[PDB]
């Protein structure tokens, strides 16, 4: 008689406890009596460890819980385009129902060793210092880790912007942000047309905590549908700590044993499950690809905590944002000296893996002699040069917010500073001078960068050095 | 060994001296037991009942109008962290404790003890004398003078500081190496004798030292000499 | 009857309870093959692996799998032996999981070939060799500074791009030409795209067929990534024991495979110890690391990457790692810019074998000198920056001039390496490289250019280039 | 005059070498300190987590 | 038949628990089906806790186990003397069965305070650092403390090797020390003769944490054996910080609460325990001795870390090795400013003091 | 308080202030309460349940169509150690913070924000 039927015997804190459900799976899906929903977690002897997936207000000891039988899934299909929905897939901006026609489960398996293929293709951020020393490929996943108020959001953004040229999917996931926050991104990327190849799943603050754990699997199960048709896809996750930190909740509610830091024994097998689901496949898979940005937010600097260690060990690549760079005006605020990507040179065009060897060795000559610099003449012959030289980088990788950048036009300009033209311009006007030298090339240098769109490769060197000549003329100091 | 003393000091009213060889035992063997016991572990695994299981002990080891006892224990310090909880907790039942530091030790200056850890109540001018306690406030003073310019002499040396911190520098010197003894015990270690040095006398040979009078001598005349003529000694006898 | 019944599922923990009288022993693998009765069920196929008897018939195990799906009741299998992985000639060329099923598209082990547990003692006291002898590789800088033992563990550091692959590929194929022996390749967590890159490295190189790659993804479950390196471990000793030749045995991250180890003891529920590891991470890694030893027909030899938590040599997963090792290699970014691969410190590596003892004399001798030369050079570095060539002495422009030559000397052309650079590569006895090297020290070759002594091999080979360039 | 200028520059470069290899000593000794002090508060936090969920 | 018999309720991780054993006792020997040996330590009112002191993967639950009626023992005895032997006293080395006809219990009451005369006899390690500026008299205990690959192997090697031509017999325990390095040791020793008056006690890595926990109060319980006859023994323990970890990993199984370091609280007693069975008996006892030389690995050179302090403070001195002199040429590596010799001074022979 | 405030949000389309005067306390007796209810304990000691109350807690301070309600919440921060969870927690959702400094009130400069620590999204 309890084959299918449960009784609650305790509730608190999101979590109760079901009497039967003899059937019931792991992980599968269960309704309350009064229409709340759940997830079976925990089978146990004689009692059914049930996480709640709503308001449990409304529930009480001895009320019915009634089975399903499907293992936790979410819609899938083109109609999520351009709206937003919570990780059940249950839309949540008002514009009506979602035309969905199938389903996949959240948990599925990863794409094997022998059905992928190397990367080999750029992922254009349209951020000249990302796309220029930290390159990222399609089908790389990347840490984006930093301190509050440090501009991972304004990066997400930009990079989901600049994909509106390419066969690009974008999916944006917020885990336990604030809901004014999603709702001015939203309206962002609307005002920038953003919206027409981006999904959005969001799961506020104010949310019970098993939607937290939830929403990035249904994230990468949104993602994959477009994967195995042979697209690409881009996901985004706004916070992998609040995911870790609502877990160790769920978990310590439900009275698993604790280890480090109250976390459970397998909150590391959670985030590698979660970022080895993105690849790029093989030719006989179809070709398609999934990119993945998780983003971990650190107190006060500190990488040696427990969840920003493990997402370092697992992804291909980290981005560190510095809140003293941010402080002293140098914004995005990329520090390219902790800053590595395992796939770059493969993931870069001729043109910018030609220009980029120069300017790495000069940003990393600078950083190291900057301690040095209020001291005036220590070497003029080298050292004073290698002092303007990096001023210039420095100017040079300044870029505002929501303005991406061609990779044409980025290319031009870094081949312009490594060169040595702008080693006569203030250091106060480099950001006019590029500003004026963007509209300068639209003006007269559509064959140079046509050539560079067409071949990916630098055109020949006596045209752009005349050009550059040419627009310096024009240029006036001031 | 407390009720033994106990009965001397009450039943007879006896003047009693009293040697514990390592207090600090007796808690770590009541640590061992409690858990056992069933009791819940404290804050370094220590027993709950650590400071009340101490205070019951120490509080028997007192003089009364009957007759008086003077104890002196040694206390073990745990890798050498004074802020454990059994060494922090003892603090409180003694009225003079001697803070040993072992890299006083490794210095070479024996019997090593901390001069500015070291505490005790009858440190007056009501009880030592006005000329002892401000000789001995001095001696402190410049000490901590000492202590202070550790980092600077540290990184950019001697060369660096002022007049007047040479010189505390070179009488703290003085007055470190001083406070070095050779005991009678030490004997079967190094073969030399040792001595016994009155109150008086160590008084007048830091007072001494503190008014530069042996400036001029070298700072190893100082080690291991007992009373300050032997300094004088020790380095006519080094060739000065 | 052997079958069992499901009656908790907390994750990645999986209670059975069995009939009295015939529970599984412990590390028995316990088999799940379920099939959907109608649209409320879910198809299962998961092992188990037997770690306590919780009493009352009652067994917990740990899943080397997801365990969504799974419903009290469901019978479980026991299969009465540990995991078994397939061994022998079969499994050269190929990929496996923990489990030995194939993971590469070339089908799968026939059922009748042979299977080993993965779960076995150490040999024992009598079967060990009595005698330490030295493992030739045929790299110069190897075998002159820092030899190799037979039955020894050798850790490897290097930052990367430094050519780590590439060292390891050149041992494999070395060891496969002179000695007649094989290598074993152990992913422990390793990333699926690297693993996937290192795969096509093998392949492209030619010697993948002759070795067998093992890999444990770190998108499995904790148990998974603790077993796999018994799985390479279990194929190795297959060779060493049943044919009696030397096998190398690679090990992708034993840090890895010790934080699995912590994270399996976390889900039991055991109390932590040190640093938050397990009680029995001792214990664990000398059960891994005693299996690696010389016997009296053969040996196994094995090569590790060592990963250093926040570069604290004293943590405890490191600090029990270097119990056990006998020799370190320790790769360079500065030597391989300046184009002299393999790029091996020479000075950072050191070597427990390195003694007058186990390698003779003169070979003691020579290590040394060399070692004193390139001292001396290395001091003289900041004079000759600052004070000129010029300032210094005699003697030192005599030591930089000698030291340049035999710097230049421990570079080496790789058999790997020709399809970056075309030259076909060189094998060079030990005895060769000591002579070469006392020659060297003598002066005897002082008046040679000093590019004629990159990538060349032996010392005739330098007089044949200095000749071609005249 | 222009020796002893010449001494004096040489002087003082020497001490401000010397003042930063004591420096760079100090840095090597105080990393130990502070590996020794995390393990320890490492240790510390996770036995008080376990014994308050083994209080339960 | 159920006051000797018992069934085995949990297993786990070297630890069991058995049903029944009503007339048991604490600290005896029991006998699995298997054959493998346990101890039982916890005598509680249902059930028998039992320490596996083998493989435990042969014990399921509901397996016999039987009494013994025997506290822990070894054997001991001169047949024992050359052979290389497991804490419970069965052969390793595979040259036959042990002759013994005696044993002795592991845990021992330590001489009494009137039981012990001062130390006054030599022992020449034939090492001149040591002889010259650590002098160790018999009877002694001096703990050998350095970090890792510092030589601390080789100062015992010797110093047993040196024993050839004096009335000195040696043990040599390994605890948690690599297989092959304790066979090229017993090859070592055989080819320079130490094999005639030497006992070899070993315990690897692979084995399980109780027996290595068991390891030097085997090793001490065997030589009191010569001791009590009028004879002079040397003990040397090549590690006691494996010892101390593999009883911390036993406590922690046992879910003991941990103190610092995560180290159990009667880690003081477990060493003390074993390093105050050495002594120089008095002559209404025979006269004989028995020197103990433990080993201490340090992280990092830290001589101010739970385990170094735990076993200073029960030695007569300790000889530190250096790693850097070590680096440098200098071997052995002996500190002169760290390395004392409490009792030392008193053992040297006029010749040397002079 | 909160209640309260919502009242003249919603009703009546007001823009209204909400001042906390110290947001930790609330956070510290949450976890006061926790241990004997039954739960295990945090990190630190916190309850487990510490961010779903602070979120709980703060979502319900938003811009609306009718009106909107914005709060002045005073933060003290324990022993100044920002890593700690309950000021983590709760800086997360900060728009925007007011620096008071001793030495600018010294100085005869009112109301004494600092320029340069006060920082705004
Ligand atoms: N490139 C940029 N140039 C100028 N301002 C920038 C830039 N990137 C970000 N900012 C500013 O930095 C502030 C914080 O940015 P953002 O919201 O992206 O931070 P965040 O790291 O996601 O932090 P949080 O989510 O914790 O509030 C905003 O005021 C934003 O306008
Ligand atoms: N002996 C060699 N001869 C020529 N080139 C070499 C040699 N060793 C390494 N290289 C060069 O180094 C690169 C390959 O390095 P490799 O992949 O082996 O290093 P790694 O440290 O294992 O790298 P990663 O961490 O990215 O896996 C190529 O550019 C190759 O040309
Ligand atoms: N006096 C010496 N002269 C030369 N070599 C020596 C000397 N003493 C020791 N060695 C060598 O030093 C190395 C390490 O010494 P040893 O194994 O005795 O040290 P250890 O501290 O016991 O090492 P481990 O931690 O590996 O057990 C060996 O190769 C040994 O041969
Ligand atoms: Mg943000
Ligand atoms: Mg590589
Ligand atoms: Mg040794």
């Amino acid at each position: 008689q309890v084959s299918d039927v449960g009784t609650v015997i305790q509730v608190g804190d999101g979590i109760a406890r079901a009497h039967g459900l003899d059937n019931v799976m792991s992980g599968e899906l269960v309704e309350f009596a009064n229409g709340v929903m759940g997830m079976a977690l925990n089978l146990e002897e004689n009692n059914v460890g049930i996480v709640i997936l709503g308001p449990y207000t409304g529930i009480k000891e001895g009320d019915e819980v009634r089975r399903t039988g499907r293992i936790m899934e979410v819609p899938v299909g083109e109609a999520l385009i351009g709206r937003v929905v919570n990780p059940l897939g249950q839309p949540v901006d008002g514009l009506g129902p979602v035309e969905t026609t199938e389903t996949r489960p959240i948990e599925s398996p990863a794409p094997g060793v022998m059905d992928r293929r190397s990367v080999h293709e750029p992922l254009q951020t349209g951020i000249k210092a990302i796309d220029a020393l930290v390159p990222i490929g399609r089908g790389q996943r990347e840490l984006i880790i930093g301190d509050r108020q440090t501009g991972k959001t304004s990066v997400a953004i930009d990079t989901i912007i600049n994909q509106k040229d390419q066969n690009m999917i974008s999916i944006y996931v917020a885990i336990g942000q604030k809901e004014s926050t999603v709702r001015t991104v939203v309206e962002t990327l609307r005002k920038h047309g953003a919206l027409d190849y981006t999904i959005v799943v969001t799961a506020s603050a104010s949310q019970p905590a098993p939607l937290l754990f939830l929403a990035p699997y249904a994230g990468v199960a949104m993602g994959e549908y477009f994967m195995y048709k042979g697209k690409h896809v881009l996901v985004v996750y706004d916070d992998l700590s609040k995911q870790a930190a609502a877990y160790r909740e769920l978990s310590l509610l439900l009275r698993r044993p604790p280890g480090r830091e109250a976390y459970p024994g397998d909150i590391f097998y959670l985030h590698s499950r979660l970022l080895e689901r993105a690849a790029k496949l093989s030719d006989a898979k179809g070709g398609g690809s999934l990119t993945a940005l998780p983003f971990v937010e650190t107190q006060a600097g500190d990488i040696s905590a427990y969840i920003p260690t493990n997402v370092i060990s697992i992804t291909d690549g980290q981005i560190f944002l510095q809140s003293d760079l941010f402080f002293s005006g140098v914004r995005p605020a990329i520090n390219a000296g902790l800053s590595v990507s395992r796939v770059g040179g493969a993931a870069q065009i001729k043109a910018m893996k030609k220009v980029a060897g120069t300017l790495r060795l000069d940003l990393a000559a600078y950083r190291e002699l900057e301690a040095f610099a209020q001291f005036g003449s220590d070497l003029d012959k080298a050292t004073q040069a290698k002092l303007a030289r990096g001023a210039r980088t420095v100017e040079v990788l300044k870029q505002d917010l929501h303005q991406p950048i061609p990779v044409e036009k980025q290319v031009l300009i870094i081949y312009a500073l490594t060169r040595g033209f702008l080693d006569d311009i203030p250091v106060e006007d480099v950001r006019r001078f590029e500003k004026e030298f963007y509209l300068f090339l639209d003006q007269n240098g559509q064959h140079l960068l046509e050539h560079i769109r067409t071949t990916k490769d630098l055109p020949n060197e006596d045209d752009l050095n005349k050009a550059i000549e040419a627009f310096k003329k024009t240029f006036v100091v001031s | 060994g407390l009720t033994m003393a106990e009965y001397f000091r009450d039943e007879q009213g006896q003047d009693v001296l009293l040697f514990i060889d390592n207090i600090f035992r007796f808690t770590q063997a009541g640590s061992e037991v409690s858990a056992l016991l069933g009791r819940m572990p404290s804050a370094v695994g220590y027993q709950p009942t650590l400071a009340t299981e101490m205070g019951q002990l120490q509080e028997r080891i007192t003089s009364t109008a009957k007759g008086s006892i003077t104890s002196i224990q040694a206390i073990y310090v745990p890798a050498d962290d004074y802020t454990d909880p059994a060494p922090a907790t003892t603090f409180s039942h003694l009225d003079a404790t001697t803070n040993l530091e072992r890299k006083l030790a490794e210095m070479g200056i024996y019997p090593a003890v901390d001069p500015l850890a070291s505490t005790s109540r009858a440190l007056a001018p009501e009880i030592v004398g006005e000329e002892h306690y401000q000789v001995a406030r001095k001696v402190q003073q410049t000490l901590q003078r000492y202590k202070e310019l550790q980092d600077i002499i540290a990184i950019l040396g001697m060369d660096e500081l002022s007049d007047e911190d040479k010189l505390v520098v070179h009488r703290a010197r003085r007055i470190q190496f001083f406070l070095s003894q050779n005991f009678h015990v030490a004997e079967q270690f190094t073969g030399q004798p040792g001595s016994y040095v009155p109150v008086k006398e160590t008084v007048r040979g830091f007072k001494e030292i503190l008014e530069g009078k042996y400036d001029h001598l070298p700072e190893d005349a100082f080690r291991l000499v007992g009373r300050i003529e032997e300094v004088v000694e020790k380095a006519k006898a080094m060739g000065v | 009857m052997t079958r069992g019944r499901v009656i908790q599922v907390m994750g990645p923990v999986v209670d059975v309870k069995f009939e009295n009288g015939h529970l599984p022993a412990i590390y028995n693998a316990l088999k799940i093959q379920h099939k959907a009765r109608n649209e409320n069920e879910v198809d299962i196929d998961l092992t188990l692996e037997v770690a306590l008897h919780l009493g009352d018939d009652t067994v917990r195990t740990i899943a080397m799998a997801s365990t969504d799906g799974l419903i009290r009741g469901m019978e479980v299998i026991d299969t009465g032996a540990p995991i078994s992985v397939p061994v022998g000639e079969v499994t050269l060329g190929r990929v496996f999981n923990v489990l030995g099923e194939p993971i590469d598209l070339e089908g799968d082990i026939p059922a009748d070939a042979r299977r080993d547990p993965i779960h076995r003692p150490a040999p024992k006291f009598e079967e060990l060799a009595t005698e330490v002898e030295i493992l030739e590789t045929g790299i110069k800088v190897v075998d002159l500074l820092a030899p190799y033992i037979k039955g020894g563990k050798i850790g490897l550091f290097g930052g990367a791009g430094v050519g780590k692959t590439v060292l390891i590929q050149e041992l494999i194929h070395n060891i496969a030409q002179e000695h007649g022996g094989i290598s074993v390749f152990a992913g422990v967590g390793e990333r699926t795209r690297e693993g996937n890159d290192l795969y096509h490295e093998m392949k492209d190189s030619g010697v993948i067929s002759k070795t067998a790659m093992v890999f444990g993804q770190m998108n499995e479950p904790p148990g998974a990534r603790m077993r796999v390196a018994l799985t390479g471990l279990t194929m190795a000793e297959y060779f060493r024991d049943e044919q009696g030749q030397d096998v190398l045995l690679f090990i992708d991250n034993i840090f890895r495979f010790t934080q699995a180890g912590s994270e399996v003891s976390a889900l039991l529920g055991r109390m932590p110890s040190a640093v938050g590891y397990q009680p029995t991470l001792a214990t664990e890694m000398g059960q891994l690391q005693e299996r690696i030893t010389s016997t009296a027909k053969g040996s196994i030899t094995s090569i590790q990457a060592i990963y250093v938590p926040a570069d604290d040599y004293t943590d405890p997963a490191p600090a029990t790692t270097f119990s056990h090792l006998d020799a370190t290699t320790n790769l360079e970014r500065k030597l391989a810019e300046m184009g002299i691969y393999p790029a091996v410190d020479p000075l950072a590596s050191t070597s427990r074998a390195l003694a007058p003892e186990i390698v003779g004399e003169e070979h003691y001798q020579v290590a040394r000198k060399v070692q004193q030369t390139l001292q001396r050079y290395k001091e003289l570095q900041d004079i000759i920056a600052i004070l000129g060539m010029d300032e210094l002495s005699d003697e030192d422009k005599l030591v930089v001039h000698r030291a340049r030559r035999i710097q230049f000397f421990l570079s080496q052309n790789f058999h790997v390496a020709e399809q970056f650079t075309g030259q076909p590569g060189s094998y060079v006895p030990v005895k060769e490289t000591v002579r070469g090297f006392k020659e060297i020290l003598e002066g005897k070759y002082d008046h040679l250019p000093e590019d004629a002594f990159r990538l060349v091999g032996r010392i005739e080979e330098v007089v044949e280039k200095a000749k071609a360039m005249g | 005059l222009l020796d002893a200028k010449a001494s004096e520059h040489a002087a003082r470069m020497t001490a401000m070498k010397n003042a930063t290899d004591n420096a760079n000593e100090l840095i090597r000794t105080l990393t130990l300190s502070y590996n020794r002090a995390r393990q320890a508060a490492i240790t510390q936090e996770i036995t008080e987590i376990v014994a308050g969920a083994n209080a339960l």
